[PDB]
RNA sequence: GAUUCACGCAGUGUUAACGUGCAAAUUACUUGUCAUAUUUGAGUAUAGGGGCGAAAGACUCAUCGAACUAUCUAGUAGCUGG
RNA sequence: UGAAACUGUCCUUAGUGCAGAUCUUGGUGGUAGUAGCAAAUACUAAGAAGAGGAAAAAAACAUCUUAGAACUGAAGAGGAGAAAGGUUCCUAAACAACAUUACUUGGAUUAGGGUGAAUCGAUCCUAAAUUACAGAUGGAAAUCCUUAAGAAAAGGAUUGAAAGGGAAUAAGAUUAAUAGUUCUUAAUCAAGAGAAAUGGUAACAUAUCAUGAACUUUAAAAUGGAGUGUGAAAAUCUACGGAAGAGUUCUCUUUUCUUCUUAACAAAAGUAAAUUCCACUGAAAUGAAUCAAUCAGAGAAGUGGAAUUUAUUGGCUUUGUAAGAAAUUCAAUGAAUUGUGGUAUUUUUGCAGUCUUCAUAAAAAUUAAAGGGAAUCUUUUGCUCGUACUAAUAACCGCAACAGGUCUCCAAGAAGCAAAAUCUUUAGUUAAAUAGAAUAACGCAGGUAAGGGAAGUCGGCAACAUAGCUCUGUAAGUUAGCAAGAAAGAGUAGCUCUGGUGAUUAUCGAAUCAGAACUUUAAAGGUUAGGGGAAUCCGACUGUUUAAUAAAAACAUAGCAUUCUGAUAAAUCUAAAAGGUUCAUUACAGAAUGUGAUUUCUGCCCAGUGCUCUG
RNA sequence: UUUCACUCAUUUCGUUAAAUGUUAAAAAAACAUUAAAUUGAAACAGGCGAUUGAAAGAGAUAGACGGGGAGUUUGGCUGG
RNA sequence: AAUAAAAUAUUACUUUGGAUAGUUUAGUUUCCUGGGCGAUGAAGAACGCAAUGAAUUGCGAUAAGUGAUAGGAACAAUAAAAUGUGAAUAUCCAAAAUUUGAAUGCUUGAAAGUAUACUAAGGUAUAUAUGAUAUUCAAUAUCCA
């Protein structure tokens, strides 16, 4: 789950994703919330792991 | 009884929001959106229903196979047999008196 | 109303955002007399009228 | 004072004409060369009632005398057309009802309908449910005929102007009494809003010049003069007469 | 019941949000806005009002690129 | 555009309640009415010597025998008060 | 007391002296601990938490759990939406203020969290209508025109619907809160990528098949309402057969209650109702048929076929999905079951014909077919925006937690003609501007009353009284339709029985009607539930009306009558206008008036004032 | 000045401005198009086709009419 | 006839209130100098930006600030880091300048969007009227082979 720009399409999303953290996206869902940012939900491939990833960007 | 709640956000009883409540696995109740109810073709002198074709939607008569939209027929699908049996007779006899009575009477 | 414009959506979040009242920091400042917010409303009391 | 009803009613806001179900203008068709110098068959496709006015109406088919289709056309209704008939138009028509022809070859004595006060204008005359108009005499010197308006009054006409051999359908509409406030109400519904009529001698000074004092009547004579003002044009208008009629 | 009572029915908005003043005064049915003047070209203003001249005109906002232009 | 009951609605009577009220017009019972001249939502149109009115000078945002708002305007007063 | 400026005399100057102006602004009294904190049936016991039930009864104690007792009564005080509100949603800490006592509670304070769509909507199309460039008009601002005026737009520009049209998604599970949106499983749709067919007599039929351009036509999208009959599903009720659990049980009860389910999308074992057509044949001694109708030599009935509709494929049972889910039990995650029916009621959804209109009850986007003959299964992607919550006796509008107002969907049992009143099940709640004691007057709301019975009063105002169903009976008057439920009289309970009304071919089934013995407290009446008659006036009737003192005899109405107008007109809006309304019209029409159904009848007057004359 | 004849301004109209003018040569609810062989499918006018027409409309000045509308007035004394 | 509970009156102190006195980073008037906006996109509006900000102030995706030139040791409510190799602070300078607004490709309601061309995403240009030049055309409008 990451907060983004609200001028970015969900396609602009999953690539930004894919090329930040070097991995497969297979579905992105954006809702936007009051304040004005948009909070997308990135699933990755069943292949790649989630908690690899958070541990790497720091969330745990 | 089980009472049900509108899945749409319409609500309103139009003729576009009907529903159909079916029952559902545990004992509860369902609610589908059920299609509209059409009319078929008719023919173009008589104004009767055609045989043969269903009473579908405008767009479902593509997802229907090419043979399943119309008669195998002249005219087929536009007028009935009897509608296209007076034409027939017309296009004959009409051309035969005209061989007769003017074009070397 | 659940359904609303872009802009409306966005104009009403800002609202939300404007109803907080004074940091505390912001109060210890010396030759402060901002304490409270003066501006402020609540969904029952005023109507924003927007 | 204030503005009066018929004040009101010429500046068409709720006085609009209630033309939304109405079928389309019903005419004859453009005057061309083959109406001038030929015949044009049509085919009586079917019979309509067109909203707001008496007369059913029929959706004729020309096909093209110029080009490729098919020219739909929407004709008034002649008492005795039906469905599947063949109708011709043009100057030298047969004289048969439901066939359009100018008014010079009609024999006097001829009734026609839907007449073109002006060549080629598409039907003035004789429009209404069971309405006619007789040809009287011809004029050959400046082809001009002579023809006897509905009204009664006599007109004269170019010699080729169009018209429509028969008598408009639906007659003796009128002779048939209306009983109920609610059947009156929906005659109405597709025409203008001019139904509930309250009587002047029922309103106020303000509202209409009969509105009136302690008793209720008008105090100033009904008949009036065409030059009056509007606002005050109210009863009878420059009236040669009053009273029932011997 | 001219009153308390013909007041139940009142949730229908008249007035919508300006885009050019900024203000609840679009007149949705009239398409024109109450205040600014919108889609008329000039801003509307108007002698017999005074004050609200005061309150919206050069000087009342941020002027952005005015304000170094005349200390230029 | 028959007779009635019901969901609703209106407002005939008590000239009941209340009348610094639940309410800047409501409550209770009684009464009437309760689908075709019916009831009703949204959209849309009609603007002040104008609109709209099955007509009561009725309605036009608690304002109508001429709305609201601002300017002329600190309108004038042989009249009242200080 | 106060802690940093000030005073006396002479001239000068003035925004220079207050008890009043219903004076202006601010503050404060008596009234006064007074009037009140009384609609919405209602609370009690034990325990927990808390400073917050103490006590010589200080008789009352907010929140949560359990138990008792209750209310809304399924057109709800239930579960959800549109508008409007805008974070009120969820949780935690905390109670200074606020919810007419209090509050540990809160829609109140503080801090966090929360709204996930290729399939639902907006976006697309057009309706009533709306707005541009150029043109026309105007002193001006600006107005008109919306395809007509144009070197503009094959044909006509912009906007206008979260209720109209519309490509395509469902079941289960999950969160403190989102879910046709997430997860599992299973689908669908659009856009892409890898000399040209047979069968049937015919109606017509064939897992893509089996070519089909320009141009043209037809159809669909896309059409009122009423009433009757009927197909199917669901709910309720019920028949037979059970399995599991629960309740009652010293009086009985083989007993009473609960569960026994299944989606989108597809398949085609079995089998329906209705309508329309096709083939053979040719109907009179006329037949066929419906609740009603309606139909036949331009061809009935009969027999054999074809097609369409019936909430997705193809209507129902059945099948895949799919039992692996879910529900009810059991054991301590693992085990069990998940038949078949009904000539019953209601609802929903279709179908068939009938009736009715001086009413005939939308358009486009978009799709298919035809006439014509020009030319020679796998896979990718599906963008933007809304999505929390209330939707109201506390989240909307009325200054508020206001007995007012505000558009919709789903809808159990009893009893009954009834969605009526009354009671209950599922769900919700016991609080919704404070209570305790005593039981005066005067009240508000609900009642009864001896004998008399409107004598009270402006007036039977108010209240009493009649009240359902069946049978008998029903006048004058009348527009012959009505009056009429006229008026008036009798019957009605409980229990035990008897008979009539069918289906299928002896078995099965329906509430309905009639009748008879016996008993009693002698029977519609708990609730619901017309007082009746004799006349007079006005208005014919159904309808409307002064929002907030007049609901009517007033307005409307149908009917009757009068006037003008041949459309380049009549009426009439505008400052002007290839401007606008009736008029998408054409005298059976348009415009202006009076009277007010029907019957009977509308008398005399043209001097006066109008109107008019073909003078 | 009146009465005529015309159209040429002008008015009112109609269409896809689709054969104008002058020479030349009711039996049938059906189809009709993208041509075979410059013709086929004739030429020209200085008028897209009608209608009205020097009259009518709009302007100026003048007379009449005009509560449809605007502005204003409706003396004083007075056993009220 | 008697009581001083209430009532009344004076003073001191305290209370509710904010008069009076002292004071001014605010106004009013006159005068002097200018009177310096915009298609190179103005005035106005909206949204966003601070380590802890709700308003306000300043600013614009380079954000309570960047470069340059002056300037010389601070800011502070609390921490951090930077800092004489240059902190604050100042500016008619340089770069940069979101959505709109005359608003100008088309649409615009609270509307989300979208067409073509040039240089997938980004960025530019395309409204109406108008002057000059260039180029392509239309009309026998005038001649004219």
């Amino acid at each position: 789950v990451f907060l983004c720009e609200q001028k970015a399409n969900k396609t602009m999303i999953k690539k930004a994703v894919e090329k930040r953290y070097g991995v497969k996206v297979i579905k992105v869902n954006t809702l936007v919330r009051l304040d004005g940012l948009k909070k997308a939900f990135v699933r990755l491939a069943p292949d790649v792991e989630a908690m690899e990833v958070a541990t790497k960007i720091g969330l745990f | 009884a089980v009472r049900v709640t509108y899945v749409r956000k319409h609500s309103y009883n139009t003729k576009s929001n009907g529903i159909r409540i079916v029952k559902t696995a545990g004992g509860n109740m369902t609610v589908q959106h059920r299609q509209k109810i059409s009319n078929g073709v008719r023919c173009g002198d008589c104004g009767c229903v055609l045989a043969g074709i269903r009473h579908i939607r405008p767009h479902q008569y593509g997802w229907l196979g090419k043979s399943k939209r119309t008669v195998t027929r002249a005219y087929g699908g536009v007028k009935c047999h009897k509608c296209v049996q007076k034409k027939i007779l017309r296009a004959f006899l009409i051309n035969e008196h005209n061989l007769i009575k003017l074009a070397a009477a | 109303t659940g359904h609303k414009g872009f802009s409306y959506k966005l104009k009403l979040g800002k609202k939300i955002h404007q109803n907080r009242g004074v940091p505390q920091w912001f109060r210890m400042k010396t030759g402060n007399t901002i304490n409270y917010n003066f501006k402020r409303r609540h969904w029952n009391r005023r109507k924003m009228g927007m | 004072g204030r503005r009066t009803l018929s004040q009101r009613k010429g500046r068409g806001s709720i006085f609009k004409s209630r033309s939304h179900h109405k079928l389309g203008v019903a005419q004859h068709r453009a005057i061309d060369f083959f109406e001038r110098h030929s015949t044009v068959r049509g085919l009586v496709k079917s019979i309509e009632h067109d909203p707001g006015r008496g007369a059913p109406l029929a959706r004729v088919v020309f096909r093209n005398p110029r080009q490729y289709g098919l020219d739909k056309e929407l004709f008034i209704c002649a008492e005795g057309l039906y469905s599947g008939q063949y109708i011709y138009c043009g100057s030298k028509a047969s004289l048969h009802i439901g066939n359009v022809l100018p008014i010079g070859q009609c024999p006097e004595g001829t009734v026609v309908c839907n007449v073109e006060s002006k060549p080629g204008d598409r039907g003035i005359i004789a429009r209404a449910s069971g309405n006619y108009a007789t040809v009287i005499s011809h004029n050959a010197d400046n082809e001009t005929t002579r023809i006897r308006l509905p009204s009664g009054a006599k007109k004269t006409l170019k010699s080729n102007c169009r018209a429509m051999v028969g008598i408009i359908a639906g007659g003796g509409r009128t002779e048939k009494p209306i009983l109920k406030a609610g059947v009156a109400y929906r005659m109405y519904k597709a025409k203008r809003t001019t139904w509930p009529r309250v009587r002047g001698v029922a309103m106020n000074p303000v509202d209409h010049p009969h509105g009136g004092g302690n008793h209720q009547h008008v105090g100033h004579p009904t008949t009036l003069k065409r030059s009056s003002p509007p606002g005050q044009k109210a009863g009878k208008v420059a009236a040669r007469r009053t009273g029932l009629i011997r | 019941t001219k009153g308390t009572s013909c007041r139940g029915t009142r949730h229908n908005k008249t007035h919508i949000l300006c885009k050019r003043c900024g203000k609840r005064s679009w007149h949705l049915q009239k398409q024109r806005c109450a205040s600014c003047g919108y889609p008329d070209a000039k801003m509307r203003q108007y002698a017999w009002g005074y004050k609200a001249l005061r309150r919206r005109t050069q000087g009342t906002g941020r002027m952005r690129h005015l304000k170094i232009a005349l200390k230029r």
